């Protein structure tokens, strides 16, 4: 039986087939592992093989170098480190060769590279790997498939290996990563992979963001990537904008007004959930930040010293624009339930709530007008919106400021509790369930 | 082809603004 054949039977629809292929490949790993890893790795490398087999092979390598279970993961990484060095050099090569020689899109090689780098970079046993990959991205004569395969591998390593293990090689990786995102880069498949690796590289790139020169460049490449017509990129591009807002709030005052604001706001409005959800996520992070900041401030006040860092009250500022966009998104509610299911609505709720606890004061006045106008609306959607909007701001604003509004609204509220709509009925239950638990 | 250079992160140089761009 050629290995190719067994690899293939791991997808066979026949339940027996599946079985055999599985036990045969399971014994192999536990009884001829060095050989097994070499053959497999040889399969993965030959463009003459089927997407099916090439991929099955790759998986078998990954599943022998990593697990989701921490205890097994180490065991495997130990088992590998203790294999003959040459055999591991032989495998390390076929894998690394495969880069750029794959037809199918999700690179079966990338997983392998990370699965080994994860066990060898920490004991300096594969020092060629990083500079190598960095080159595949930076050599101009490099094929697109090369740059994509590689950028994906960089991403997995950036993702599965401790960030401290790459702090000394940040610069190189960042260059290669940003290279794949430049406007000039043709293939969006590459631009995607590159942007996806950048997301995991933020943790160990602090050095770079602190240098006004470089950071200024990164925000450009990221911002321009949010324009890429390939949605898939536009999403990952915003994903970085969000994670950055979190890690580098202090450096943002330069980009916030002249670009970030417009981008994220349009983002919260695209009909494409995947996108909207990211725009929302953005501000929800600004809030977490500006609240922790207000706390740090309240603590330095009781020390007679200015606070280390300072809020710029972006949330409080965008409040006039955020609220109407959020309340309206509370309209686009999915009729057949998406119960826990994270859609633009559920998120726009959580956000409004975060705003209310972040601007205990300024919030109520921007939301109220919407509530009053649509509380008695014929459309169950806009109605439910008003009901939710109200129950959202119930936490944060001074109790004294809320009590009058509660009481003067309690009538129509309790009535909504038995509204014809089954959705308004649950919402009205929640809002009322809050007006209690929050203030008897 | 006279293809693009490559920005290097490493050795660089850190009454109105000259802000930011696209």
């Amino acid at each position: 039986m050629e290995l190719i054949t067994i690899l293939e039977k791991t997808v066979s629809p026949d339940r027996l087939e599946l079985e055999a292929a599985q036990k045969f490949l399971e014994r192999a790993a536990v009884e001829n592992l060095p050989t097994f890893l070499v053959e497999l790795s040889r399969v993965l490398a030959n463009p003459g093989n089927s997407q099916v087999a090439r991929v099955a092979a790759g998986l078998q390598i990954k599943n022998s170098l990593t697990s989701k279970d921490p205890d097994i993961k180490a065991q495997y990484q130990q088992r590998w480190l203790a294999i003959d060095a040459n055999a591991r050099r032989e495998v390390k090569n076929y894998v690394l060769h495969t880069l750029g020689t794959e037809t199918y899109r999700p690179s079966s090689a990338s997983q392998c590279v990370a699965g080994i780098a994860c066990a060898e970079i920490p004991v300096n046993q594969w020092p060629e790997l990083i500079p190598q990959l960095v080159a595949n991205v930076t050599n101009p004569n490099s094929t697109e498939h090369m740059k994509e395969s590689t950028l994906e591998a960089i991403g997995y390593i950036c993702q599965d290996i401790d960030p401290e293990q790459l702090q000394d090689k940040s610069n190189e990786i960042l260059t290669a990563i940003i290279q794949g995102m430049r406007k000039e880069e043709p293939s969006n498949n590459v631009k995607l992979a590159a942007t996806n690796a950048l997301l995991n590289s933020l943790e160990f790139t602090k050095a770079n963001f602190d240098k006004e020169s470089e950071r200024h460049f990164i925000m450009q490449v990221v911002c321009e990537a949010t324009q890429c017509p390939d949605t898939r990129v536009r999403v990952a591009a915003l994903q970085n904008l969000v994670k950055i807002m979190s890690l580098y709030y202090q450096y943002m005052e330069t980009y916030m007004g002249p670009a970030l604001f417009a981008i994220t706001i349009e983002a919260m409005k695209s009909d494409i959930d995947e996108v909207a959800l990211q725009g929302i996520e953005f501000w929800s992070n600004v809030c977490d930040e500006e609240m922790d900041l207000a706390i740090e401030a309240s603590e330095a006040a009781e020390q007679g010293r200015p606070p280390e860092h300072t809020s710029k009250f972006y949330a409080k500022g965008a409040l006039q624009y955020l609220v109407p966009i959020l309340t309206q998104t509370l309209t686009k509610q999915d009729e057949n339930d998406d119960d826990d299911d994270w859609n633009p609505c559920k998120a726009a709720g959580v956000c409004l709530m975060l705003l209310a606890t972040c601007c205990e004061d300024d919030i109520v006045p921007h939301v109220l007008p919407f509530i009053k106008e649509h509380i008695k609306n014929p459309d169950w959607r806009y109605r439910d919106a008003a009901v939710m909007a109200f129950g959202c701001i119930l936490e944060g604003p001074e109790p004294s400021q809320l009590k009058p509004l509660v009481i003067q609204a309690m009538p129509t509220l309790i009535e909504l509790m038995k509204d014809p709509s089954v959705v308004v009925r649950d919402t009205a239950a929640w809002t009322v369930g809050r007006i209690c638990e929050l203030l008897p | 082809d006279d293809s693009k250079p490559a920005f290097s992160f490493g050795x660089x140089x850190x009454x109105x603004x000259x802000a930011f761009s696209f």
